[PDB]
RNA sequence: CGCGACCUCAGAUCAGACGUGGCGACCCGCUGAAUUUAAGCAUAUUAGUCAGCGGAGGAGAAGAAACUAACCAGGAUUCCCUCAGUAACGGCGAGUGAACAGGGAAGAGCCCAGCGCCGAAUCCCCGCCCCGCGGCGGGGCGCGGGACAUGUGGCGUACGGAA
RNA sequence: UAAGGCUAAAUACCGGCACGAGACCGAUAGUCAACAAGUACCGUAAGGGAAAGUUGAAAAGAACUUUGAAGAGAGAGUUCA
RNA sequence: ACCCACCCGACCCGUCUUGAAACACGGACCAAGGAGUCUAACACGUGCGCGAGUCGGGGGCUCGCACGAAAGCCGCCGUGG
RNA sequence: UGGAGCCGCCGCAGGUGCAGAUCUUGGUGGUAGUAGCAAAUAUUCAAACGAGAACUUUGAAGGCCGAAGUGGAGAAGGGUU
RNA sequence: CGACUCUUAGCGGUGGAUCACUCGGCUCGUGCGUCGAUGAAGAACGCAGCUAGCUGCGAGAAUUAAUGUGAAUUGCAGGACACAUUGAUCAUCGACACUUCGAACGCACUUGCGGCCCCGGGUUCCUCCCGGGGCUACGCCUGUCUGAGCGUCGCU
């Protein structure tokens, strides 16, 4: 019965969609995740699992403002201004 | 048929709103068309469209934005939108006249005791 | 295991060593990245020597070195005293000054005095603005010479 | 040699900047000698060639002394399609063979104001070269 | 389930999108290097991020 | 129609009143299992729905 | 390793012997013709010019 | 002092360490109780702290805070040295006067460790093979 | 049984500011093993090392002697070479292990409290004008508010300082 | 001369942006990853984690005829092949 | 050197073992991969340079390094080992 | 055969030579057209479509589930079935 | 000779070694050394005429403006444009814009409930009703207003 025949009552679920990290892994009845630890203000990452750090370091991402920061650093951070117009 | 940039500074601003509608109305014949087959020579438009429509909204924010920072230039208070986004360290900077303060004591060592220029040998 | 005659010697490769390896491939760029920062400041002190300011001469302690003389740290203050040069301005002439330095004998101050006196003699104070006053030197010990001084200036030889 | 130490010489670093190149960069890319008739005229070696210039094919199976008029630059393939240099596919239908540009030669440009700008701006760097070698 | 959220509801949707095989004209780009989907998700067989 | 999903059935009947001219009995949206909210609308007795449709290009 | 032991440091006087030895046999044209150049025209054979 | 967080006793280990009562933190609670005012208010940026009493159970501590964007500190040059992004959270590093203390870092032979910059830099100094190119 | 000072405390979607999370190669503060070695093992070692928590900067930390020395004396900190696998520690076993001097890289020194003198001579915020305004500043003018004598500012800090 | 404080520089840098090079590897190597890879896939979850480069100079990628329901052939053609 | 015939000879390799054709283990077959490395310290031997000396580091002076992160030189030539 | 680079000599350098590791990754055999495609009584006739029918569909017959159902509806789970 | 089996070679299969390529790695170096409540990293969901994935962007959604460039983009369509004109296409990027979660902020995570000010329909401020807009996290500092106390006084 340990086997094949208990794998027949798995009607139910532990964990969701979290709404932070994204992953299938919001346990549902501690409400917190164990991947961000969402609730917890600060993400979560250990120091063992570098192969864990690197799948969500900032890179990884869009990185939608800080990839258009770079840019702006480049040149030199002018604000409020145009090149000369034609 | 090309709505540009150019010509549409100067306009006034209900002449803008007319424009964006009317565009705005040709996209959705142009969506309707696209569901009913329509025709390859209406389905351009619809990209065509878009980009007007943007050109038209664009306008518009530059020429609300603009007068909006007219009217706080020289106000102490102003939006945070209308003030100067660098880096959030960078805000925290001292003030540029703050940071070339020297004290009383530091001034009167600087007329003093100046650092002359000199030479070795002669 | 050790076999018949050798240093029984003990190595200090127990520790996580290799997480601590420190290369030295940097050092021709050092050398270099120091050579060219060294030479923009000569030219940022533009007649000034290179070298730095002048320095004292200082016997060394202990026993052992004893016998030799080096470049001190600074000149002290007994020194510039005597000499007559007011500490504060000492160091705008390119003098260097501690005033940690006590002074026990009176060999190594007169020393040092003189040292400062010849000093002021062959220095080229050039005035402050190009209109000329007092202590500023003549424009022929100025045009003849705007020129640093290449190495350690008046360096002490034991 | 090259000497400036912000340049490459590296195989895969030049490749790899030729083959990801942006349009507007491709365009010096696909450049072509002008004939030694116009060389003569305009001080000018060569020029970033265009939809409808006159041309020879210099090399290849095409190479031949006649003066086909461009007809479409493909910078994605880095290649140019020209009047009859067109080959017949199995059912008939003639397709553009592509040419390299510069395995081509300029005989007719088509001036228009900005490349009668470059020119003037080529011939005068050429002229300024030649007045500081004298 | 036939009692679904809407944040649940969503998700199925966009993976209901996802499903649909290449468009032929793709094969015929210029650099082309892809000839089928190879992000095909059966139900029957495979069972979603759930 | 299909409708914007963050919409009401208050704001899709004057939507439909206000690009059409027109006067809605009632709305009766649902979402469909692809995304896009779809809303059927029942016009006022007094206005016939072909004659619209023809007018908007559908037909 | 990157520690590897990679340069290899020689004495200064032995350096200085290689580079004697070396400019010495730049003269005898045998050992220059063995190691390949093309010196059977050359008027003499440490060849020395003018300074313009 | 500081009794060894762990469940029952079970600090499971070799002998040495089975110790959990009489043992001792390194800080100050002075320090602690500067790193305590540092954490409540954020903005504030710790100065210096001093006694004011002490019973059995409780010690109790006067933690001088500082604002770094109010302008009659911002203006006053002689303590716009604190306004600077480097001086944030001074206690949290071990920099105010107390927590300085535990760091052990003086002049002469009283101390050679702490003979770089800090405790933890001299050791990272002395267990570096430098390993030269020629050798 | 009022009204008024102050003290200590509350509440405001009060006016204006800041802090929160991230990254983490390098850096600062804590915390802290056990494999392992000892041919067993418990001190030792592995190691103030991994993991754990905290906080930063373009570097950080350190730093202007409650220092070295014992010399005919040196003279902040950091870094390299050396000292030195040395002095020392250690079931004096395994093993561990610095510093001064010396030569270099660099080089830069300063400020308070206090003690005192000076009508608080100081600071913040309001409001009106002129300039300047994409690092909110200058100048002027207001019986316009407040902080402050339970001490702000100038002079001054051991190398002496004041009159 | 302790029990208050500030301070550039030589110093560090397996993260970032942007470059340069190599007595290195050359698709079972070199990064897990030369490719729609932290992808597919697995696991409730923490986490685990692949395989996979090459037509040709040019697509000129085999019109047309014929057998077969078709896949498949037989001729024909393209290509220096 | 391909095949076949015949006479004589001739047990299956690897390995641990006093002893293996073993009723000792590993091995269906083929391809590619696959194990005495590097650093440090010592000792002895050998080769070269200099020799009561020797030494090169570390540092510095000579270049934007194409070759150079080389090469050269240093009252540092010897602080020091 | 193939279709774009490669070798001799003198020196230097090394991730440098495979039959074995119940070795690693990939491939292929013999075993073998073998074991096997046996739980729960059952199929038959004609026609239609169709290249093609033991299996589809329609009709006819014979059978079973036998309302604690092999029927009619949900929950959870699936996620377009 | 017959079949079968074994051996060798030819040719064909299977299989993907080898060799040759390399827009990838690995290592060493140089310069700079910049994230965030003005909403970061990360996640989500969207957006193409035909587009699933990768990428690119945000309801102005394979991008708008500007400046530089100067005829394309191209799998097919369609188109534009007068490429003697701010002008295709790329590049840059200073203006504009930037859906929802997220430190994550009205309170909740259903995507549910709200409060308070103003605007349009709705009224003719009649509150309802609908739609739009702007506020409504915690902590803390400087001030401000309202206060509390058989806390310490003063005058009445
Ligand atoms: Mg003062
Ligand atoms: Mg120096
Ligand atoms: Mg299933
Ligand atoms: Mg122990
Ligand atoms: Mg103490
Ligand atoms: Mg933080
Ligand atoms: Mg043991
Ligand atoms: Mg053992
Ligand atoms: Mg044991
Ligand atoms: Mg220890
Ligand atoms: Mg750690
Ligand atoms: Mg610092
Ligand atoms: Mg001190
Ligand atoms: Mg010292
Ligand atoms: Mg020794
Ligand atoms: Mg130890
Ligand atoms: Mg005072
Ligand atoms: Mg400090
Ligand atoms: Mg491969
Ligand atoms: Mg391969
Ligand atoms: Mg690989
Ligand atoms: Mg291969
Ligand atoms: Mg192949
Ligand atoms: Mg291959
Ligand atoms: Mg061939
Ligand atoms: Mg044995
Ligand atoms: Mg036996
Ligand atoms: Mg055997
Ligand atoms: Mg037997
Ligand atoms: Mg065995
Ligand atoms: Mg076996
Ligand atoms: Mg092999
Ligand atoms: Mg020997
Ligand atoms: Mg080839
Ligand atoms: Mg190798
Ligand atoms: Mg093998
Ligand atoms: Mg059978
Ligand atoms: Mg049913
Ligand atoms: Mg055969
Ligand atoms: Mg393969
Ligand atoms: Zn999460």
């Amino acid at each position: 019965t340990k086997g094949t025949s208990s794998f027949g009552k798995r009607r139910n679920k532990t964990h969701t969609l979290c709404r932070r990290c994204g992953s299938k892994a919001y346990h549902l009845q501690k409400s917190t995740c164990g991947k961000c630890g969402y609730p917890a203000k600060r993400k979560r990452k250990y120091n063992w699992s570098a192969k864990a750090k690197r799948r969500n370091t900032t890179g990884t991402g869009r990185m939608r403002h800080l990839k258009i920061v770079y840019r702006r650093f480049r040149h030199g951070f002018r604000e409020g201004t145009t090149p000369k117009p034609k | 048929a090309k709505i540009k940039a150019r010509d549409l500074r100067g306009k006034k601003k209900e002449e803008l709103l007319k424009q964006l509608d009317d565009l705005k109305v040709e996209l959705s014949q142009l969506r309707v068309a696209k569901v009913t087959g329509g025709a390859a020579s209406k389905l351009s438009k619809i990209r065509v469209v878009r980009k007007s429509i943007a050109r038209v909204l664009t306008v518009i924010n530059q020429t609300q934005k603009e007068n909006l920072r007219k009217f706080y230039k020289g106000k102490k208070y102003k939006p945070l939108d209308l003030r100067p986004k660098k880096t959030r360290a960078m805000r925290r900077r001292l003030n540029k006249h703050e940071e070339s303060l020297k004290t009383k004591k530091q001034q009167r060592k600087e007329r003093l005791y100046p650092l002359r220029k000199y030479a070795v040998k002669a | 295991a050790p076999s018949r005659n050798g240093m029984i010697l003990k190595p200090h490769f127990h520790k996580d060593w290799q997480r601590r390896v420190a290369t030295w491939f940097n050092q021709p760029a050092r050398k270099i990245r120091r050579r060219k920062a060294r030479q923009a400041r000569a030219r940022r002190i533009a007649p000034r020597p290179a070298s730095g300011p002048l320095r004292p001469i200082v016997r060394c302690p202990t026993v052992r070195y004893h016998t030799k003389v080096r470049a001190g740290r600074g000149f002290s203050l007994e020194e510039l005293r005597v000499a007559g040069i007011h500490k504060k301005v000492a160091r705008t002439i390119g003098i260097s000054v501690d005033p940690r330095r006590r002074n026990k004998s009176t060999e190594s101050l007169q020393a040092n005095v003189q040292r400062l006196k010849e000093y002021r003699s062959k220095l080229v104070l050039f005035p402050r603005k190009p209109s000329a006053p007092k202590k500023g030197d003549s424009s022929a010990e100025e045009l003849k010479l705007a020129t640093q001084l290449t190495g350690p200036v008046m360096p002490i030889r034991n | 040699m090259k000497f400036n130490p912000f340049v490459t010489s590296d195989r895969s670093k030049n490749r790899k900047r030729h083959f990801n190149a942006p349009s507007h960069i491709r365009r010096k890319i696909m450049s072509s000698p002008l004939s030694k008739e116009l060389r003569q005229k305009y001080n000018v070696r060569s020029m970033p060639i265009r939809k409808d210039d006159e041309v020879q094919v210099v090399r290849g199976h095409y190479k031949g002394q006649q003066i086909g008029k461009v007809v479409q630059v493909y910078r994605k393939k880095y290649v140019i399609y020209i009047e009859r240099v067109q080959r017949e596919k199995a059912n008939g239908t003639t397709v553009h063979v592509g040419i390299h540009p510069s395995k081509v030669v300029i005989t007719r440009l088509k001036l228009d104001k900005d490349r009668k700008k470059i020119l003037e701006r080529k011939a005068k760097s050429r002229q300024v070269g030649k007045e500081k070698g004298k | 389930s036939s009692h679904k959220t809407f944040r649940i509801k969503r998700f199925l949707a966009k993976k209901q999108k996802q499903n649909r095989p290449i468009p032929q004209w793709i094969r015929m780009k210029t650099g082309n290097k892809i000839r089928y989907n190879s992000k095909r998700r059966h139900w029957r067989r495979t069972k979603l991020g759930l | 129609f299909i409708v914007d999903v963050k919409a009401n059935k208050h704001q899709i009947k004057q939507a439909v009143k206000k690009l059409y001219d027109i006067d809605v009995a009632k709305v009766n949206t649902l979402i469909r299992p692809d995304g896009e909210k779809k809303a059927y609308v029942r016009l006022a007795p007094d206005y016939d729905a072909l004659d619209v449709a023809n007018k908007i290009g559908i037909i | 390793k990157t520690w590897r032991r990679w340069h290899r440091r020689v004495n200064t006087t032995q350096k200085r012997y290689a580079i004697c030895s070396a400019l010495a046999a730049s003269a005898l044209p045998a050992l220059v013709m063995s190691k390949g150049h093309r010196i059977e025209e050359v008027p003499e054979l440490p060849l020395v010019v003018e300074d313009k | 002092g500081r009794k060894r967080p762990v469940p029952k006793g079970a600090t499971y280990g070799k002998p040495v360490h089975h110790g959990v009562n009489q043992l001792k933190f390194a800080r100050s609670l002075q320090s602690v109780a500067e790193e305590r005012a540092g954490r409540h208010c954020g903005a504030l940026r710790v100065l210096n702290s001093y006694w004011v009493g002490e019973d059995s159970t409780y010690k109790f501590f006067e933690v001088i805070l500082i604002d770094p964007f109010h302008k009659a500190i911002r203006r006053n040059p002689d303590t716009q040295w604190i306004t600077k992004p480097v001086h944030k959270h001074r206690e949290m590093r071990g920099l105010t006067s107390a927590g300085r203390k535990s760091r052990g870092l003086g002049k002469g032979h009283k101390f050679h460790h702490t003979i770089g910059g800090s405790r933890r830099a001299a050791w990272r100094r002395r267990n570096t093979l430098q390993l030269h190119r020629y050798r």
